[PDB]
RNA sequence: UAAUUGCGAUAACGAACGAGACCUUAACCUACUAAAUAGUGGUGCUAGCAUUUGCUGGUUAUCCACUUCUUAGAGGGACUAUCGGUUUCAAGCCGAUGGAAGUUUGAGGCAAUAACAGGUCUGUGAUGCCCUUAGACGUUCUGGGCCGCACGCGCGCUACACUGACGGAGCCAGCGAGUCUAACCUUGGCCGAGAGGUCUUGGUAAUCUUGUGAAACUCCGUCGUGCUGGGGAUAGAGCAUUGUAAUUAUUGCUCUUCAACGAGGAAUUCCUAGUAAGCGCAAGUCAUCAGCUUGCGUUGAUUACGUCCCUGCCCUUUGUACACACC
């Protein structure tokens, strides 16, 4: 009864959590359509992993994402590995076994950290200058 | 304009003062017997293909 | 019977953890419903001194930290057990209020 | 190409150019090869990305970043100068309507024009400062093919930038222009000039 | 330096040149002829109207064109 | 598509508020070299005057350039607020008035002189010629010419 | 089948439902729509002087729909923009916020929005009703 | 080797401090411990469309269930794991795979022996000696000064514009702070162009301010190469707030005034990855004032993977007429 599968994904602040479950095949991201995220230039990054295992895979899982913390850039981000660590953890529990390997492949092949999070996290600044590296200028006299 | 091709097949280290100067051994992609000793200015790898001006100078260690 | 709240601050992780254990000790060797240890978000107060008295020598700055840990467990029980289990977890670092309502 | 109807709409113009093979914005990356050797597997063009940004690792090794695409390379170059640091949101906005006026000029595709204007334009002789003592002599010494196409895109932003400066005409625009020009011999171009003076001054140095 | 109104000697000057350019744009239309900027973006719009350049891109800070034919 | 072909009605530099307003700008912008008016009261006195702002200074015919002057001398029988005029409750009468193009520089030389003669501190470092509002002059205001 | 705001776009929606209220006829815009800056961080104001209420109007009216229900505070910060205050930096500066109550009274006053318990202001009955009508012919507006 | 870090060789053997270890913080956990002061799904009531069983919502606890997201207790996990290649065959180093993480995982805290006539007697009811101690060098009150400007220097902020200015539209965070005998953070309603005023409310705080709806950013439009609509210095008039008091403009707002500055000589600073740089936000000081500082997040690069050339540092050898030690 309503086989569903909730993941996350992570972009340096942000969050974004996917509810995976069977249906029509609606992928709406904060009550919005995918066609809707607008910041207009990374349309596609929402769309590859949509497009890079085919639409097909798509025409009965109905996917719902929501986004809290990060930026504007950070968020679009946090999408794709929702909707990337979405498809292949409901194929992983739901069908079979074999086709939720091809999905890993397909994305492990043109990995844009669409499975896993980049470790990277901003340095704490230190006295002494305006960033964690950088340094107040000198005089010496 | 007679430009030569040449592969490193030999990295031998660094030279100049700065050490921002890579003195390399190059075979010359056309002869298998001739190999010639120069130095490059960037970062050079291991069987990176070379493009030559002229293959006559047979460059020294820099200073 | 009643609905009362333990609410329990701290400074002190070890000196805390234990008895919270203990409060809720006290709270299953009887049966009644927990809805037992919340623990909120950990406070740390900063304090920037600079490192010295008057302002010779490099900038170094300090950093001093106070960590504040808190938790709650929302309990109801008859008038007479909640008057003697606020008075034995009587016990250093830690204060114990008790909401009636 | 059988499209699928689905619940969400996701436009006819999306998938038809995509689901079979996946292009640029629209554009194509098969048929694009360096054409000059010593710059193939330097020029990286082999996997085709959608859009020209990606939040990618390249500097924590020494040779990582040449497996960075050279589109996305050009926009990273693209944001310079202060003002238009961490910008890379316009940058490619400026590499998109750069492809698309390239196109509309030559009728080629604008993926091979950019590669082979890097392949032009990169010198192939340059000059060291030798120090020693007093004049501080200058010796002239080869080029790392790596250093071929770092010195390129340097030079062809750097003109792109420089000319449309105090000018009408937009960054997309000159940038077009002048890897128009870079892509043959012109001399009309700043990064042609730049790199032709630099092996000239290696050639009297030799 | 550069005309701000047309006067019947700009007009004409339109319709049998920008058919000859293959791209046509703001910097383009105050390059080749003498036409203060404003009236460029405005005869890029008066060119969509009817059919003599073609849109490929539209963008408020780039606006790309070819010819229809 | 909102070409025009006028061309005989088309003006040169032409002269408003007895002061040089430049022909071929936009009017908005074409009022503010006269010194009293700025972009904000050209672009309300535009407005009030009912003229399209698209239009070049070197249309903008006569009856309708009486109509913007009208507005710029009096202000405040045209429903223009007193806190957009130049000069409210000023310095003698009490009355509000938007000074413009050649009374700028009177009115300021007799603000200038009245707290001069008043011996105020302002009028004697006015008269010294230094800064005379309270900011710094160790480092900054050098090169006085 | 069934279609709501947040099916459709945030730019065309606003453009769409300004010229919405552009052809409706009563809004009782102020008698100071030509005079007021907007913001006391801006500079100059709005370029297109006859619409830019209704603009006004139609972006908070579909900020109303997409949340519970706003203040005026709210879309002073919302709408508010860094201020140039000249040779020092810049900070973020909230707008104006008498536009911004009479946008909530004239839009109460034509029913698509009501007060609220705890505060702020709700989306009303009819208020889904006239957003959803907007909503409805800007996805067949291709043909 | 980052390391007097180790393999080793050895008139040395066995030790101690420093380093490392350690502690804090940021990364991984569908594994446990359960959360109406964090969420999620269904269930009730109810709204809009479609009507076909659907989508988007609201409903302070209507009820039920769970902890993926959030929190914090105990834990686990990396030790360079596996493989390949190099060395005296060792300490190690390099390449690839796997992994959340392979530079000591990133960053800190802590930190030797010896020393400086380094700074602080203006932090101290820390203090010796000298001075003063009633017309006082004590203390208090009224005004003024610390800010005064022919000029020189150091840290910075804003710019010289089109990768831009301006006007609408989208709307995206993190670190924190906040009032019982006192007026702290303030939601919401009303008035006002704005600054702001007024009536209430929530909060001693994962509860409310606050999703701090921040800014750069993104569309659409105006501008059109013009010191121009870049820049807002300087100056005039008025309206408000804090304060016993605003003049030597405290500061905020409105109108006007519209300077230099067209990428900066010799010199010179900082920086190697979520880094520089761009951007704003909280806190300190606060009654009022942030162009300063301590932290935080947003966007996010080019170039190196080296050398001792300049400036310095560690060890060895070596010369010395130096030991106040090449000033």
């Amino acid at each position: 009864a309503v086989p569903s599968v909730q993941t996350f994904g992570k972009k340096k602040s942000a969050t974004a959590v996917a509810h995976v479950k069977a249906g029509k095949g609606l992928i709406k991201v904060n009550g919005s359509p995918i066609t809707l995220v607008e910041p207009e230039i990374l349309r596609f990054k929402v769309y590859e992993p949509l497009l890079l295992v085919g639409l097909d895979k798509f025409s009965n899982i109905d996917i719902r994402v929501r986004v809290t913390g990060g930026g504007h850039v950070s968020q679009v981000y946090a999408i794709r590995q929702a909707i990337a660590k979405g498809l292949v953890a409901y194929h992983q529990k739901y069908v079979d076994e074999q086709s939720k390997n091809e999905l890993k492949k397909a994305f492990t092949s043109y990995d844009r950290t669409l499975l896993i999070a980049d470790s990277r996290r901003p340095e704490p600044k230190k006295f002494g200058g305006k960033g964690a590296r950088s340094r107040f200028q000198k005089s010496y006299r | 304009t007679p430009v030569t091709l040449a592969k490193v097949i030999k990295v031998l280290g660094r030279t100049g003062s700065r050490g921002g100067v890579t003195q390399v051994r190059v075979e010359f992609l056309e002869d298998t017997s001739r190999t010639i000793v120069r130095n490059v200015k960037g970062p050079v790898r291991e069987n990176d293909i070379l493009v030559l001006m002229e293959s006559e100078r047979e460059a020294r260690r820099l200073r | 019977i009643i609905k009362i709240r333990i609410t329990l601050t701290s400074t002190k992780v070890k000196q805390l953890e234990n008895v919270s254990s203990n409060i809720v000790k006290n709270a299953e060797q009887h049966n009644l419903v927990k809805k037992g240890p919340v623990r909120l978000p950990t406070k740390v107060l900063k304090i920037s001194t600079r490192k010295t008295p008057n302002g010779e020598g490099s900038k170094t700055w300090e950093t001093y930290e106070m960590r504040i840990h808190k938790r709650y467990i929302d309990l109801e029980a008859p008038v007479q057990i909640v008057k003697r289990i606020t008075q034995i977890t009587i016990e250093p670092g830690v204060d114990v209020e008790v909401v009636v309502a | 190409f059988t499209p699928v109807v689905l619940a969400t709409p996701i436009p006819e113009e999306v998938q038809q150019a995509q689901t079979e093979i996946k292009l640029f914005n629209k554009w194509s990356f098969e048929e694009v090869e360096v054409k000059d050797a010593s710059l193939v597997d330097y020029v990286q063009v082999r996997q085709p990305i959608f859009v020209a940004h990606t939040a990618g690792r390249y500097a924590n090794k020494r040779f990582r970043k040449a497996q960075c695409p050279i589109i996305e390379r050009l926009t990273n170059s693209l944001m310079m100068n202060g003002r238009n640091n961490g910008k890379k949101l316009k940058a490619v906005r400026i590499i998109k309507h750069t492809l698309d006026i390239i196109n509309v000029l030559t009728d080629q595709n604008p993926i091979q024009v950019v590669v082979d204007a890097i392949t032009n334009t990169g010198p192939r002789e340059d000059t060291t400062r030798v120090g020693g003592g007093g004049a501080a002599r200058r010796q002239a010494v080869d080029v790392s093919p790596l250093r071929r196409v770092n010195q390129a895109i340097a030079l062809l932003t750097i003109g792109a930038r420089e000319a449309a400066f105090r000018n009408i005409k937009t960054i997309a625009e000159t940038l077009a222009e002048e890897l128009i020009n870079a892509a043959k011999g012109s001399s009309t171009s700043y990064a042609i000039k730049k790199k032709d003076e630099l092996e000239r001054v290696a050639k009297s140095n030799r | 330096q550069h005309a701000v109104i047309l006067d019947q000697e700009k007009y004409d000057r339109i319709l049998k040149e920008v058919p000859t350019y293959r791209y046509v744009s703001v910097s383009v239309l105050v390059d080749r002829l003498k036409i203060g900027g404003s009236l460029a973006r405005i005869a890029l719009r008066h060119l969509e109207k009817e059919g003599i350049i073609k849109p490929i891109s539209k963008h408020s800070k780039q606006a790309i064109y070819t010819r229809a034919t | 598509s909102l070409v025009v072909q006028e061309q005989g009605s088309f003006q040169h530099i032409l002269r408003l508020l007895n002061t040089n307003v430049d022909g071929n700008i936009k009017i908005v912008y074409a009022l503010t070299t006269i010194k009293g008016v700025g972009r904000r009261y050209s672009n309300l006195v535009c407005k009030k005057a009912d003229v399209d702002l698209h239009k070049r200074a070197g249309e903008l015919t006569q009856e309708e350039l009486e109509r913007i002057v009208q507005i710029m001398q009096n202000p405040t029988h045209y429903k223009i607020p007193a806190w957009f005029l130049n000069r409210q409750n000023d310095i003698t009468d009490g009355k509000d008035y938007h000074t413009l193009a050649n009374n700028v520089e009177s009115k300021l030389r007799d603000d200038l002189e009245r707290l001069k003669k008043i011996r105020a501190h302002r009028g004697i470092r006015h008269f010294w010629g230094l800064r005379v509002r309270g900011q710094h002059t160790k480092t900054t205001g050098r090169r006085r010419a | 089948p069934g279609v709501s705001v947040r099916d459709v776009a945030a730019q065309d929606f606003i453009n769409a439902y300004a010229s919405f209220l552009q052809r409706q006829g009563k809004l009782e815009v102020p008698g100071y729509v030509d005079i007021v800056k907007t913001s006391s961080g801006n500079e100059m104001p709005p370029q297109d002087a006859e619409g830019w209420f209704y603009k006004r109007a139609a972006s908070v009216a579909r900020h109303i729909y997409m949340r519970k229900q706003v203040g005026v505070g709210k879309l002073n910060k919302l709408y508010g923009g860094a201020k140039s205050r000249g040779v020092r930096p810049y900070k973020h500066i909230d707008a104006s916020g008498s536009i911004n109550r009479k946008v909530l009274q004239a839009l109460e006053k034509i029913g698509i929005v009501e007060i609220s318990p705890k505060g702020g202001r709700r989306i009303s009955e009819n208020g889904q009703r006239d957003l959803d009508r907007i909503a409805a012919q800007t996805l067949e507006e291709d043909e």
